[PDB]
């Protein structure tokens, strides 16, 4: 707010504003999956009889 | 009707190396596959891990065999899964069980 | 809303550190829009003006 | 291990109707919801 | 890295192992993190 | 030393705030000479 | 993750001037700047300001000195934010702070 | 005035590849990375190692972690540096800990 200071004393000195950061750095992610060539033999759900 | 799931089978839980060895076996009964196996203390010949004497996992079995096997092929390294191992019922609490095959490559995932 | 309009303001004022509405929270005001409003300002009281 | 992320929330985005007032003790027919809507609204900092 | 895609948003990648067990294997990487500037443009209210 | 950052866009942050008063009634400005102001109005009441 | 918040350093807050001014000190251990300071008594040697003597403050540190220096350089007229001073633990109450040094050109906003 | 000092970050000391593990955690301290462990002598659990236990080194901790980890992953093969081992402060003999993990998958080099 703008202080209403007589116009004969002095006027003060507002503080500059500005200034604010962080980190977020990291992340990952990896799901391996396996193939077992041992179960090709058996038949799958689909590709019928 | 009736249904039959048809489930996959997969022992392994990693991608690590199961790497496996053959010893002298003294079992005394029909063990499965994934029967953890023990180093008896008198003739330090393999048997079947009791369960009780905690530290004693020595390997896990790979291929089924009985009392008339005089040699036992098992694994010595790789990351396994709990449902797919069969572990002796002596037993009973799933802390104890987790961590019984450290200290060798063996893991349970 | 015939011979009216309605307006609704909801306009903010920054005090030392908070922030504040410029009305009350329950009133209205009735005038017109042609009224005649003043913007008057006083002499800068500085020793370079 | 874990990563904990502050995107900079404040605490007035946040509201929680928990209370003795927040919908569902009130009257179906007689109650207008749109001012609980215009009032959440105002401290959204930009268009919504 | 050795083929210059350190900048990607997915990376597949398939494998086999080598020994006398022979193993394949398949994977995706990447580092999915969603972001937002303003967390205060948004008003979340849970109702009750 | 060591650091490699980024910097991605920043915020805005600005007020809600529109007069609707300095724009509807006070829209005539006039300065000064004076120290005082008057505001004279007629009370205009024919008989 | 963490968060670094960036403000301007801003020691003053009103237009006076900031004179600087040289004396002999006597401080005994690291003190960093906007330090209040006060005479010795016996040596009148210019040490960290104790927080309790009422009126014995007499300037603000500018520049960073330790035991070893033998020439400090501290402000002697101006106006300083509150928040900016590292005044000593001693001095616990605010109002004894904002005018700790009244009646010298230091003043505290 | 402040160095620099720029070292790459390798814990392994020789080709051999290091293999992982996951297996229930009951730290009482906060632990970082390259942390020894060995399990509980009542529960079984992973612990921080002491130092002073002979033989109870089984894994090097691979991820930092708290009392609020249910589940440790810990390394349980390959080699590594003599320095970049984070030791227990108790463990004063170097020779000891160079050989604190023989008969396991994990070495010192």
């Amino acid at each position: 707010m703008a202080l209403y200071v007589s116009p004969i004393v002095s006027g003060e000195v507002i503080r500059s504003r500005g200034g604010s950061t962080s980190e977020f750095t990291p992340g990952y992610v990896k799901p391996k999956h396996e193939v077992n060539p041992q179960m090709t033999l058996r038949r799958l759900p689909d590709e019928d009889p | 009707t009736s249904k039959e799931t048809f489930t996959h089978y997969q022992p392994q839980g990693n991608s690590d190396p199961a790497h496996t060895a053959t010893a002298p076996g003294g079992l005394s009964a029909k063990a499965p596959a994934m029967t953890p196996l023990m180093l008896d203390t008198s003739s330090r010949k393999l048997v079947a891990w009791d369960g009780t004497t905690d530290g004693a996992a020595v390997g896990i079995l790979a291929v089924a065999a009985d009392q008339t096997s005089t040699t036992l092929t098992f694994y010595k390294s790789g990351t396994f899964r709990y449902e797919d191992v069969l572990w002796p019922e002596a037993a009973s609490d799933e802390t104890k069980k987790r961590t019984a095959f450290a200290g060798t490559a063996i893991s349970i995932v | 809303y015939g011979d009216v309009a309605i307006v609704v303001y909801s306009g903010q004022y920054v005090e030392n550190g908070v922030k504040k509405n410029f009305l009350p929270d329950n009133t209205m005001v009735l005038g017109n829009t042609q009224a005649r409003g003043l913007r008057t300002y006083g002499c800068i009281q500085d020793a370079d003006a | 291990d874990p990563v904990e992320v502050d995107m900079g929330r404040s605490e007035e985005n946040n509201i929680t109707q928990s209370g003795g007032t927040e919908w569902s003790k009130r009257d179906k027919s007689t109650y207008d919801p749109t001012d609980d809507i215009e009032a959440y609204a105002l401290n959204a900092s930009g268009v919504v | 890295q050795r083929e210059g895609i350190n900048a990607s948003a997915r990376y597949p990648k398939n494998w086999v192992t080598t020994g006398d067990p022979a193993r394949e294997f398949t994977m995706i990487q990447s580092a999915p993190l969603m972001l937002l500037a303003d967390p205060d443009e948004f008003v979340s209210v849970q109702l009750a | 030393m060591y650091t490699t950052a980024q910097l991605l866009a920043a915020n805005e942050q600005k007020f809600k705030f529109d007069p609707l008063f300095l724009r509807l009634f006070f829209r005539e400005s006039y300065p000064f000479t004076t120290e005082k102001v008057y505001l004279s109005q007629i009370p205009g009441l024919v008989n």
